[PDB]
């Protein structure tokens, strides 16, 4: 076991961060892609299951379920009806440019991922939903899908072998719902972004009818890797339950804020100074830490310089792991005003599905703008906290979650900066 | 004519008895003399319908709309 | 923001409005990708090129993707006014988003704000006594790892400054139009320091692997 | 009065603005509360006697 | 041959395959309250206030619209239901407008026969409270839109009995204008059977408007003219 | 190596996404089919 | 707060303060109101007929 985790060289799983040798298949090839993947396609997608629950693949976007179980419902019997895979490449959690480097410097080892994932459990065409705000990206990603039908190799009857294999790119429209788990599925359906209810899973009744499922775009990058190397050397890298490795990056209050792929473990205060320039005012500066994005409650100063970067370890200080804002902020930005800013967005960006989450954020906006302008009673910050409990779980997706949990953090968390706003407000008004 | 009321030769105009079965209605209604009508109850139909059904992929029961 | 058209002609139709044959064969392409039998799919990107034709769509575009597409209209009507990258008020030749949200208005999207106000003097939301400079500050786009953003016509600019404000307003005044990558030097995203990252060239399919 | 509104109306101000005060003082004075079935008897001291209620 | 064991609190009942929760609770007597749902047409889930404690389950998840695995026991009269409903009903009432003597169905509501028998009493929200200007639908149907509680209702019944599809959700958020974009006055056939559809106070009779309030009026059985149907 | 292999990002102009779209036609599985060929036929 | 003459208000140089809302009637335990309600030309909702029974009033 690794104490606590850090880059050892060659280990990443994927190079070419950016503006690296070239930018082409050969280069794929000279990287690591289209090198004896037929011998591991022709050998039983079952096996190819085997080899990712051999890795243990802890599912990527910040939700925690796994791609091994997934994929396993994804061994059902093939009737009439086809199957499908839906790459999603929305950045929602803002903060995140996760998959953003990944589509701009590298699509052939998404090509490759596709390919695997079409194989593996008898799906036929794949879907990539990129977001609209990509359209260079995604007129990249449209090259490297010509060189490769230019190669010759996939589209139809793929590695030589009888097995045909379709991919198309549907551009977004801008919205952070459509990179969520179904309505991802109806808006590719051309109706508007809406989620459908969960116990008829995607796996059963999907795009139109099918049983189709959906893929983070960081598993799609590690899964041929995993295919053509061994069992469980991606597995070494960190605990049992998550293992692997994973973009930890600052977009934030950093010097020279930035992308850094890690191990699943690392020390915090390795992870923020001794690679990304340095804390803007020194470590003492920081009011307090953000991981996740924002669908993640706060870490304040005290849990920040001894909590490591686990799953698990996140799950016992009750919070979320997510992707690439594992960002710190200063005391001299005031936080209420942060998480404010970070509300008036859910309100900005949420279907109309269920009510509680429509009121919920509704009245979190107007009391967190009666909070930044200190206007209540201590009755009000302990009826925010009723109504983050009333709101968690009762909806159908977890934005109405992500809107509850900041709200849980900072009301676990910073209390006398709210007393002392409203009692500043007492005294500017009297 | 002098308010513009609903005035009504008919002390019984305003009876009701609600009542648990049909058997001790007709009885209680042959027992005190008078005629009467009977209609039959009538429950709703249970039906069979699905979310999953509301997104078919070649049946046309479609929601078209969410 | 007025989701009610009330017509006022400019719109109105029939506003005349149509397309070329070589888009034609494009809303062919559009509709041979998806399968037979669902063929009102491809709403979102036939009216995609419907506003990269013509900048921002009329509601004469909406009648006439509903007659190509052979379906009624409120379906067109729903789908433009829930998405975003669909402007029904009329634009100019550039559209500024600046986008800020959480690292991006963490790490001070204020003084990019009073830039492009100060610099192009039409309040935020609204537009311009020209064209060109329709601007509105938007939610996150998801390029978050920089400095906060500006979106133009389908390209970026991170890590702004109010001198690189002047510069690039003025050279779209101009007409010369910068990259749409980083700035500050860092030719990617990267970590700036002192090359954390991978240095050796990449074996690949040549070492131990196993069933394969 | 009792805190418990879906027996006593409330008063103006919350009635004025609330909703669920409206609601109540709405439906509670069109249709009055419901009341679970039984029979109960009390009787108190009125000055003639067992003032009684059944 | 075909049956579902489900308790209904103990109380043990049979389930065809394939249908909801709700059928089987309402087969045994328990209306659980709905807004969106509704028999004549499909079924939405957009309204929540179905949801019940099904056990062994943390979270608490919608009848209308849940498929019956052999062997549940369904807790309707448990604390967290009753938390979830106290919840949902107090979201209701936040932008709704103060219009329950100008409404038409002061008799005839669902908000307010509903959040007598299950919503809380003293309530909250102090400030806010928005308004969307109504619309002119038809000169048969009078129509204010700030009482429209967007549960969409006769959105699933345009397109799937009128099949007219000129109703629709506009926006995000907060903000959902339901009706017809482009000024058009609605006009097609069964228009007026969408004054009954409409839950709340939100499409009303035109004609009818403001003559009474329909505990003065009396109920009386008859028999249709005009249509060989009745 | 701490070069920015990219800039192939640089030149890509508001057409080719569609561009891309529009040469990638080719090897399409013909999408199946359901009963009618639309919602309301 | 003495209960006498049974009198309508108005608004400050306003129109009519009633709505013909049916709450008197519905809860006047002699039934002496007697409401029938028509809008005008306006649109406004309003009345026709607004009667107390001074003999029915129990006050
Ligand atoms: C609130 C929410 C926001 C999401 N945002 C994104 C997003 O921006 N991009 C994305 O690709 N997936 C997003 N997802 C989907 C998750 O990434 C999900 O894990 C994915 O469908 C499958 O990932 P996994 O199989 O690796 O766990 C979101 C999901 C939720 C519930
Ligand atoms: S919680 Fe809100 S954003 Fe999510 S599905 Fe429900 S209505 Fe839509
Ligand atoms: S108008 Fe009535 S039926 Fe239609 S969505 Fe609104 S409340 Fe529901
Ligand atoms: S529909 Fe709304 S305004 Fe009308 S009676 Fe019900 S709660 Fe009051
Ligand atoms: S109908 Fe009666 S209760 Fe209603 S406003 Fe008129 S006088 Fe008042
Ligand atoms: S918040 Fe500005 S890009 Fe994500
Ligand atoms: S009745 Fe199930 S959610 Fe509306």
């Amino acid at each position: 076991k690794t104490s606590f985790g850090s880059l050892k060289d060659e280990d990443r799983i994927f190079t070419n961060l950016y503006g690296r040798h070239d930018w082409r298949l050969k280069g794929a090839q000279s990287r690591g892609d289209w090198y004896k993947t037929k011998e591991i396609l022709l050998k039983g997608p079952d096996w190819i299951l085997g080899e990712v629950k051999t890795s243990g693949l802890r599912g990527r976007g910040g939700a925690g379920f796994p791609t091994g179980l997934k994929w396993s419902f994804m061994n059902k019997p093939s009737d009439g009806r086809p199957k499908y895979l839906v790459v999603n490449a929305d950045e929602g959690e803002p903060g995140t440019c996760k998959d953003r480097e990944i589509i701009r410097h590298d699509p052939h080892k998404l090509v490759e991922g596709c390919l695997v994932g079409g194989r593996a459990m008898g799906a036929r065409a794949a879907y990539i939903y990129i977001r609209g705000e990509f359209y260079n990206e995604a007129s990249n990603l449209q090259v490297a899908i010509r060189e490769a039908y230019e190669a010759g190799l996939i589209g139809k009857n793929a590695c030589g072998s009888g097995y045909d294999f379709d991919v198309f790119v549907v551009r977004g429209a801008g919205a952070y719902i459509c990179g969520e788990e179904t309505a991802l599925i109806e808006s590719i359906e051309g109706k508007q972004g809406k989620p459908r209810l969960k116990p008829p899973f995607p796996a059963d009744v999907g795009v139109f009818g099918c049983p189709t499922t959906v893929a983070n775009v960081e598993t799609v990058a590690v899964s041929p890797t995993i295919c053509r190397r061994g069992g469980a050397w991606f597995a070494s890298f960190g605990r049992e339950r998550n293992s692997g490795t994973k973009l930890f990056n600052i977009s934030g209050h950093v010097n020279n804020p930035c992308t850094v792929e890690e191990e699943m473990s690392v020390p915090l205060k390795e992870l923020i100074e001794k690679h990304a320039g340095g804390v803007t005012g020194g470590w003492d500066n920081l009011l307090a830490v953000i991981p996740g994005g924002s669908s993640t409650p706060l870490i304040p100063k005290s849990v920040c310089e001894t909590v490591l970067m686990d799953f698990d370890a996140l799950i016992q200080a009750q919070t979320g792991l997510g992707t690439a804002a594992v960002i710190v902020m200063d005391r001299s930005t005031d936080i209420v005003k942060a998480i404010a800013r970070l509300i008036e967005f859910y309100k900005h960006e949420s279907c109309g599905q269920c009510t509680p989450c429509r009121e919920g954020v509704d009245w979190m906006n107007k009391v967190m703008a009666r909070f930044v302008r200190g206007d209540a009673r201590p009755a009000e910050i302990d009826s925010l906290w009723e109504i983050s409990k009333q709101i968690e779980g009762h909806t159908i997706c977890a934005l109405g979650d992500g809107a509850a949990w900041p709200v849980q953090g900072l009301i676990r968390h910073f209390r006398p900066e709210l007393e002392e706003r409203m009692q500043r407000f007492a005294q500017q008004h009297q | 004519p002098l308010m513009g009321w609903a005035s009504t030769a008919d002390p019984l105009s305003n009876l009701v008895l609600t009542f648990s079965t049909k058997e001790d209605a007709i009885a209680f209604a042959e027992k005190n003399g008078w005629s009467y009508d009977v209609e039959e109850r009538k429950v709703p139909k249970p039906k069979s319908k699905s979310y999953g059904a509301n997104f078919s992929w070649n049946k046309r029961t479609r929601v078209s709309t969410k | 923001a007025l989701f009610v058209h009330r017509d006022t002609p400019k719109n109105n139709p029939e506003t005349p409005f149509d397309f070329t044959p070589e888009n034609y064969k494009r809303i062919e392409a559009i509709v041979k990708n998806y399968p037979e039998g669902h063929k009102a799919a491809a709403v979102l990107p036939v009216l995609d090129l419907a506003q990269r034709q013509n900048g921002w769509l009329p509601i004469s575009a909406m009648n006439k993707v509903a007659e190509i597409l052979q379906v009624p209209p409120m379906r067109v009507y729903e789908v433009a006014t829930f998405y975003t990258m669909y402007n029904r008020k009329p634009v100019g030749k550039y559209h500024i988003q600046v986008c800020t949200t959480t690292p991006c208005m963490l790490r001070n999207s204020d003084s990019i704000l009073e830039a492009i106000q100060k610099k192009l003097g039409i309040k935020v939301g609204e537009t311009t006594p020209d064209k060109l400079f329709t601007l509105i500050e938007v939610e996150c786009l998801g390029a978050c790892v920089n400095a906060p953003m500006v979106q133009i016509n389908d390209n970026y600019y991170e890590d702004l400054t109010p001198k690189d404000i002047e510069e690039i307003i003025d050279e779209l005044k101009a007409g010369k139009i910068p990259k749409p990558g980083p700035r500050s030097g860092r030719f990617s995203c990267e970590p700036a320091g002192g090359l954390t990252s991978l240095t050796e060239p990449p074996k690949g399919p040549g070492f131990g692997v196993q069933a394969g | 009065k009792v805190d418990d509104a879906k027996v006593s109306p409330p008063k103006r101000a919350e009635m004025k603005t609330s909703m669920e005060s409206l609601i109540h003082h709405f439906k509670l004075y069109t249709e009055g509360y419901q009341v679970p079935p039984g029979a109960t008897y009390t009787a108190i001291e009125a000055p003639k006697g067992e003032f009684g209620v059944y | 041959s075909n049956l579902i064991e489900v308790f209904v609190d103990g109380q043990s009942v049979m389930v065809e395959p394939g249908t909801t929760v709700l059928q089987a609770c309402e087969k045994v007597g328990m209306q659980i309250p709905r807004f969106c749902y509704h028999e004549r047409l499909s079924v939405a889930g957009n309204c929540r206030m179905c949801l019940v404690e099904i056990e062994k389950a943390p979270k608490v998840v919608a009848a209308c619209a849940m498929p019956v695995m052999k062997g549940w026991n369904i807790l309707t009269n448990s604390e967290k239901t009753k938390k979830a409903r106290e919840g949902v009903m107090e979201f209701l009432l936040a932008n709704h407008p103060l219009d329950c003597p100008i409404c038409d169905q002061g008799g005839e509501c669902d908000l307010q026969d509903q959040s007598m028998m299950f919503g809380s009493d003293r309530s909250r929200f102090l400030e806010g409270k928005r308004a969307v200007e109504d619309k002119n639908i038809g000169p048969l149907v009078k129509t204010i839109m700030t009482r429209c509680i967007q549960c969409t209702r006769c959105i699933r019944f345009a397109s799937e009995i009128a099949g007219v599809d000129d109703l629709g959700t506009t926006g995000r958020g907060n903000d959902m204008q339901v009706g017809t974009y482009i000024e058009k006055m609605f006009m097609s056939e069964l228009s007026g059977n969408i004054i009954d559809i409409c839950p709340v106070g939100a499409l009303t009779s035109k004609p009818y408007a403001f003559t009474a309030r329909p505990w003065e009026t009396r109920k009386t059985e008859s028999i249709d003219v005009m249509d060989a149907v009745g | 190596n701490t070069t920015y292999k990219n800039l192939q990002h640089h030149d890509y102009s508001t057409y080719t996404f569609l561009d891309l779209n529009l040469d990638l036609s080719k090897f399409r599985m013909p999408q199946p089919s359901s009963g009618r060929e639309s919602p309301r036929h | 707060r003495f209960r006498g003459e049974h009198a309508l208000r108005r608004y400050p140089s306003g129109e009519e303060r009633c709505i013909a809302c049916k709450l008197c009637e519905a809860v006047c335990p002699a039934q002496a109101i007697t409401i029938e309600a028509e809008p005008r030309a306006d649109g406004s909702r309003r009345t026709t007929r607004y009667d107390i029974d001074m003999t029915k009033c129990i006050y």
